[PDB]
Formats: C-alpha cells, structure tokens, sequence
C-alpha cells in the first residue's frame, strides 16, 4: 500500500523505482537526487509543510509549521522517509501560542500526534501532546 | 580601589596592601623534561573546536555561508563577431 | 586624585585568560638587594603599577549582562555584570596525555564490511501481545525472564532420547542465558586484548 | 595464469564475500549496481511466492506508540537573551553578492521578525455595525 | 508540460544558471522564477551567465556585467565548441561550488532561461562536444537532459520558459527571439520595430 512500483525502460522491463503514495515532510534544504540513482520518489504535490494543531488547553486550532517527523508508528524506515500517516508523532513550531517554561524560557517546539489520514482528506490534522 | 577623579567613574585608582607570605627563593636544583615529553604534555585535543574550512563562515544569525570567487574576466581577449553591418566597405550613399 | 595611567619604556604584555601581566623592564639589584631599606617599597610600587595596568585591561574587556532572575540555573542574575575573559595565551603542560581512541572492534569492523548501520535505541519497552501491557525487554522485571516464572511449559520432543529430559526447561533456559552472557564477556575480553 | 585467479588476487591485497566481487567491484559496489536489476518477485513452479518484490511486502505491521514522558516535554526552547541577540542581529546583516547560503539556522522567525511600523491597520467596522444594521 | 519540466530541473538542481542574452539581458530576465527560488528554495544557488557577448561591443558587455553583479554573480560568456570565451571561468566557478558541497557526493547545475539564449550551446561548450541539440527555432529542447561534466558535477539542460506578463507586448516577445516568425500573420507590421531597434547605417550595410 505504501509504495507504487514505477516501471522504467522503453519496453517497461525494469521495475526498481518506488513511489511513496502517502504525504511526506522532506525537511529544510531538500534537493532531489539525480534521476539515474533515485530509487525512492517523494513527489512535490504530496509534500507538506504545515499542520492544523489543536491544543487541548483553551480548545484552539492553529496552522503551525512542521519542524520534524519524530516517530511514524508503522516503521522507523517510514520515520526516516518522513511519511505522515495517522498516528505519526511530529515536532511543531509553537511560537505563536506564547508558552513559557518555569525558568522563563520561551517554548517554540513541541510534539503532536497526527489524528487523520492526509492521503484521504488532503490536509494534516494533529493534536498537541500536553 | 578608590575614586580617581581623573579616569572617570569607570577607571579607579588601585593600591596594594601586603598580606604575606613574603618569601625569597634561591634556585637550588633543576630537573627539566625531555622534548618528546614536552610535546606530549602540550598536545591540544582539537576534537572540541570546529574545524577551519576555507571560504566557509558562520554569520551572526547562525547561517552557514560559503564565498565564491569569480576571478578576472578580461573582455579584451574576446573577439566580437565581425558582422557585415559593421564594415565600412559596404557603405551606401557615398 | 593620583593618576591611573602608568608609563613604561617596554610595554607590559598580558594574559587576560589567566589574569597575568608580564613586564620585562630593567630591574636594578641595588634597590632589590637585601642590604637596602627601600626594597619592600620598590617591589610594592612596581607590583602596584603592573596591577593597575592589568585592572585597566580587565575593565576594558567586553562584558556579559543577563535578564534572568535569581533562583534558576546559571549563576548569573540580572543585576550582575560579568567580564568575558579571553582564552589563556600562556601554554602550560597537561597533567595527563590525551585519551587515545579505542581501536575498532571485531564487531565494528564486521559492521563496516557488511553495511550494518547502528540501531536507533528508541527505548527499552516492548508490547507483550498476549497481555495488554508495555513491559521492559530486559533488566529488572524484563520480558526475557518470563519463562522462568511461566506456570506451564511443554517439553520439546527433541529433549527425548537424551539425559537432559528430566531437567526443568526453565533451568535449561537460565543456563543457556548465562552461557550466552559469559560468552559475550569472553568476546569483550578478547577485543580488549586486541 | 594463477596470479589472475580470485584466490591469488585476494591474498596479495570468508563467508562475507558476494557474487560478482572481482578486481573491478567490491561487495558494496556489487549490491549498489544490482539495485538496477533488483525489484522483481520470485515465484516457483506451482506459483507460490518465494520472495516478494523489494518494498512490496504485504505483511501488515502492528503500529503502536508506547507511553513515554518524552512525548510531553518541550523540544526547543529559547532564552530572552538569545531572542534579544537574534532580534538585534537580524537587521545588522549585510548581504554580500558573493556569499551563498549553504545552510539556514533553525529559529523562531515569527518571534524574531517584529518591525516597527509607522501606520496601524484600519479598524473592523463589522464589529460595531453589521450589514443588517 | 514545459513548466513541469522547469520545476523538475529546479527541484533537482543545487546550482541554477540563468542564461541571459547580452543584447537584451533585462528583456530576457525571468524575475518571477528568481523570486520563487529566493522564497521557497533559498539553499539553491542562482547565478547569471551573459551569453552571446560576441554580438555586443566590449564596453556594453562590461557595463552589463557590472550592473548585474550588484545583484547576482554574473559571468560574461561566448558559447562555441571551438572558439569560446569564459569556459575556464565557468568551470572553475562550478569547481568552487562542488568543493563547497563536498558533503554531497555530486551536485547538479540546471540551466534555465528564455528559448534561444544558448543554454544547449553553453552545455556543448563545457563538454567540448555536441551533446545537446542546438537550433535557432524555439522548442528545440523539449525534455530535460542530464550531462556528466565531471564525476561530481552534473549539468541539466531544460526547455526554454517565457514567464507571462501584461506589460510585454507581442512585439516585445517577437524581438526576444521567442516565436517562430513563419507562423505569424502579418510581419510587415513588426518591421517598424526592427527599424526602431536597429541603427540605419548598420541596416544599410547589411542589406546594401
Ligand atoms: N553569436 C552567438 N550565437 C550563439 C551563442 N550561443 C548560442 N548561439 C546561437 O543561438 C541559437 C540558439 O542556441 P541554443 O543553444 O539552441 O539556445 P537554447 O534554446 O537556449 O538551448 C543557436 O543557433 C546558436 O548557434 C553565442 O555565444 N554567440
Ligand atoms: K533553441
Ligand atoms: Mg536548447
């Protein structure tokens, strides 16, 4: 389900390239690998940068940028590929929520859990882990 | 320390008061280390400092930057295309 | 209102990391000999001049200020202003040589040859499916020792035909576990000898 | 030529070696170049799957997230001194045309991009007076 | 199709070379793509190559290099397999980029710009071989093409792009060498633009 076989060659005889069918977070400074050595394909339309995060406190939802993918429960391979499916733990930028630690430090990064299927509804929904 | 009234409020006048002990050492005997032992004792780790890389800098905002160098572009060694409309031999109305 | 500016024919050099000042000027033994009554005053005056120059440099150093309150980690409070000392210039011998690198072990060389990347070490908890609990995979109350406390074990048919038929399977597993651990210790000792 | 044999070549320069490893390719090279012919499934006479195609295994994983107090902590914090430093520095940067950005630092840019503006936005009139009024 | 190819080459390129015509560089600039690169992909390095520098006087090329260098690193160029100018400068600049990205095992340099500005010609010049098809007719390059320059440096040929604008007229598009003249309806109405853009003595010397 996760991968789609991509056939190559004039008569479609080769089948080594794989395309990820789910939504991904590729991180900052992403450059595509050269096409001759590109086995894993993560197309640009399925790449996400921001998520709708709901805070259990005060019951508000904000559109926050994605910092990292922490844990995809399906596999650490999907974690390192950045696959965003239901239940994935992500790191989110919480700067606009105005959180302060007990020591006076400003919180600007926390964890959230993805609660929907972005391949089905076209967006990332997550609940903040507090 | 005291107010100096001549170096402002930022530079005071210093004075000293002896505490002790006052000692007078006469140099009796010496036992110097070997040069290889000296080098071994003065080896620095270098594991903790960032390595120096050419044309790579870290700016005030924390961005890693690289500098490139164009070199000299001497346009006097380029021959422009000798187009027909630049030739006085095809002059009209003369 | 005595001055704070000290004149010297040869400039004093400074090591502000170690808070030291070195002056290499001409010192006359007539005024520093034990037969002189002004030797202590002479030494005090020269030390006073050198300390004055050192203090001028230290107060010319850049300063760090903070805004955090007291009671937190850090040791610098908002009302305090500290000096930023540069790295020490004077080179002094160390008390011990630098830690040499550990040589690559047999396992590490095998992993380099066979392309084995080191594991993630996410945690030590595993899900035991027959129950509904997250339990440690090793250690105190670890899941590697559940067979010793298991209420009932079926005796494997391969144990028939041997003299080990009558022994407790839990005892056999404990002996196998200890054998593996001692073998791991022996391998570590061998890597240490190499 | 006995010196052109594989055994003799190895001694000049046991279970770990792979097929195709020769004078021109080592093991890592062999597996990287076999990537181009890798991705097919294997079936026998009766049609049972000896081996699935790469990245095409159909076993359903048991996808769980364990309870852990690391999920509920802060991951990035920034001090007030660091905020003041970066807020002052953003503005004193002078771009050179011959410097290129190799890597961007990770910062709370919404906190840092705060500029004094001469004018305020217009007020919202729909709060005091609706369309129906 | 063309814009899909362009975004593919940008996504694959560590370095992007914008090829400009030395006769009308501001006319051949793609400002929108420069903006998009500076906004969405700031880690990709964008430079100017001013091609066809043999078609303008020496001081015109020098002044254009000076004014474009205030914005981006600019290199004057004359593309030719046998008799070129700037080949060594461009190659050593790409070597510097590779040494900066020594962490990557290889880098890719994508060539973008207007049609017929000479992107395939520059690639052929760097290779010293006709590896990319060259023609004065627009749309000669239809898909991207990988060319290995060195083991660590790849070059990506791209089809030409024309960013849409409202101020630019069909006359301006035509005089930028973008359209096929054989498919335009009445070219006599565009001839006065030729008379406006060309010197009279130069025209009368060209056509006797
Ligand atoms: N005079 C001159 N003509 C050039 C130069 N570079 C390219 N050309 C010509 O311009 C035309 C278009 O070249 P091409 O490489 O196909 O441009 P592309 O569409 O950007 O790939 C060709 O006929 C080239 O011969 C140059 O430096 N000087
Ligand atoms: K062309
Ligand atoms: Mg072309």
């Amino acid at each position: 389900e996760m991968f789609k076989v991509i056939k190559t060659g004039k008569s479609r005889s080769k089948s080594w390239k794989r395309m990820i069918t789910k939504h991904t977070f590729v991180g900052e400074g992403f450059t595509r690998r050269p096409v001759k050595m590109e086995r894993i394909i993560r197309p640009s339309a399925l790449r996400q940068k921001k998520a709708n995060v709901t805070h259990p406190e005060l019951g508000v939802t904000v559109f926050l940028p994605i910092l990292a993918v922490k844990k995809n429960p399906q596999s650490p391979m999907y974690t390192q590929l950045g696959v965003l499916t239901k239940g994935t733990i992500i790191e989110v930028n919480v700067s606009e929520l105005g959180m302060v630690t007990a020591g006076g430090k400003v919180v600007w990064g926390k964890y959230a859990q993805v609660t929907n299927e972005p391949d089905r509804d076209g967006c990332v929904n997550a609940v903040l882990l507090v | 320390s005291y107010k100096s009234d001549q170096g402002g409020k930022r530079l005071p006048r210093i004075e000293l008061v002896e505490i002790g002990p006052r000692l007078d050492f006469k140099i009796g005997r010496i036992h110097t280390p070997s040069p290889d032992m000296v080098t071994e004792a003065h080896k620095k780790p270098k594991q903790l400092e960032m390595k120096t890389k050419k044309n790579v800098e870290l700016d005030i905002m924390g961005d890693k930057l690289g500098r490139i160098h164009m070199g000299k572009q001497d346009l006097g060694k380029l021959q422009t295309r000798k187009m027909k409309g630049l030739k006085s031999k095809f002059d009209q109305g003369t | 209102n005595l001055p704070v500016t000290v004149e010297k024919p040869i400039p004093v050099v400074y090591d502000l990391g170690n808070l030291a000042a070195f002056d290499s000027n001409v010192l006359d033994k007539n005024d520093l000999d034990s037969s002189n009554a002004r030797r202590e005053e002479k030494i005090k005056s020269l030390t006073r001049d050198n300390v004055q120059l050192l203090i001028n440099q230290l107060l010319s150093l850049p300063m760090k200020t903070t805004t955090e309150s007291v009671g937190g980690t850090g040791g610098q409070s908002s009302v305090m202003t500290l000096l930023q000392l540069p790295d020490p210039t004077t080179d002094l011998p160390r008390e011990k040589p630098l830690p040499k690198a550990k040589a690559m072990t047999k396992w590490e060389k095998f992993a380099a040859k066979k392309g084995i990347k080191p594991k993630e070490r996410a945690g030590k908890m595993i899900y035991d499916e027959a129950s509904g609990e997250w339990v440690p995979k090793w250690g105190y109350k670890g899941a590697n020792k559940k067979l010793d406390d298991q209420w009932l074990v079926e005796v494997d048919d391969k144990v028939k035909g041997t003299d080990n038929e009558l022994i407790d399977p839990r005892t056999l597993n404990r002996a196998e576990r200890k054998r593996l651990v001692k073998k791991n210790e022996k391998q570590q000792r061998r890597n240490m000898k190499n | 030529g006995t010196g052109k044999k594989e055994k003799s070549r190895r001694i000049r320069e046991g279970n770990l070696r792979v097929k195709g490893e020769n004078f021109y390719r080592d093991s890592k090279r062999v597996k990287f170049l076999n990537m181009y012919t890798s991705g097919k499934e294997i079936r026998n006479k009766k049609g049972n799957l000896i081996r699935a195609a790469s990245f095409q295994d159909s076993t359903i994983p048991d996808a769980r997230v364990q309870p852990d107090r690391r999920w509920f902590g802060n991951t990035r914090v920034i001090s007030q001194d660091a905020l003041q430093h970066f807020r002052s520095a953003l503005g004193e940067t002078q771009k050179d045309t011959y410097q290129v950005l190799l890597r961007r630092n990770k910062l709370p840019m919404s906190l840092l991009e705060e500029k004094d503006a001469d004018e305020s936005p217009k007020a919202r009139i729909l709060d005091t007076e609706s369309y129906a009024d | 199709r063309i814009w899909n190819e362009l975004y593919k080459v940008i996504d694959s390129s560590d370095v992007v070379i914008h090829v400009l015509d030395a006769r009308d560089p501001l006319g051949t600039r793609c400002k929108s793509v420069e903006e998009y690169m500076k906004k969405e992909t700031p880690h990709k390095h964008l430079i100017y190559v001013l091609n066809k520098c043999d078609l303008v006087p020496t001081w015109v090329a020098a002044a254009w290099v000076k004014h474009l260098s205030k914005e981006r690193p600019t290199l004057a160029f004359h593309a030719s397999i046998t008799n070129s100018f700037g080949k060594g400068s461009l190659i050593q600049l790409l070597r510097q980029f590779s040494q900066l990205h020594t962490d990557r095992k290889q880098i890719s340099v994508g060539f973008i710009g207007y049609p017929n500005t000479g992107k395939s010609s520059i690639i052929n010049t760097l290779r010293k071989k006709k590896v990319c098809q060259v023609a004065p007719i627009p749309g000669e390059t239809k898909v991207w093409q990988y060319i290995t320059l060195m083991k660590r440096i790849f070059l990506i040929d791209c089809p030409g792009i024309v960013p849409p604008s409202s101020k630019d007229s069909e006359e301006d598009i035509l005089f930028r060498g973008v359209v096929r003249v054989e498919h335009v309806t009445h070219p006599e109405q565009y001839i006065p633009g030729v008379l406006k853009r060309c010197q009279v003595k130069h025209l009368e010397r060209t056509y006797e």
